[PDB]
């Protein structure tokens, strides 16, 4: 589905 | 933040376990890895597991 993009 | 297309990887590091993965609607020279806690994908998360 989706992320945090660190 | 952003839309997942899929995880390519996975890795330790840090005691933390990561994901390498393909952005949706981005070049793969975007490819990052990222902590699983960063990750809001439980199918693809599961799906990955499973074939691995």
């Amino acid at each position: 589905q989706t992320a945090r993009k660190s | 933040e952003y839309a997942v297309e899929k995880i390519i990887d996975r890795r330790v590091r840090k005691g933390m376990v990561e994901y390498y993965l393909k952005w949706k609607g981005y070049p793969e020279t975007e490819n990052t890895w990222e902590p699983e806690n960063n990750l809001d994908c439980q199918d693809l998360i599961q799906q990955y597991e499973a074939s691995r």
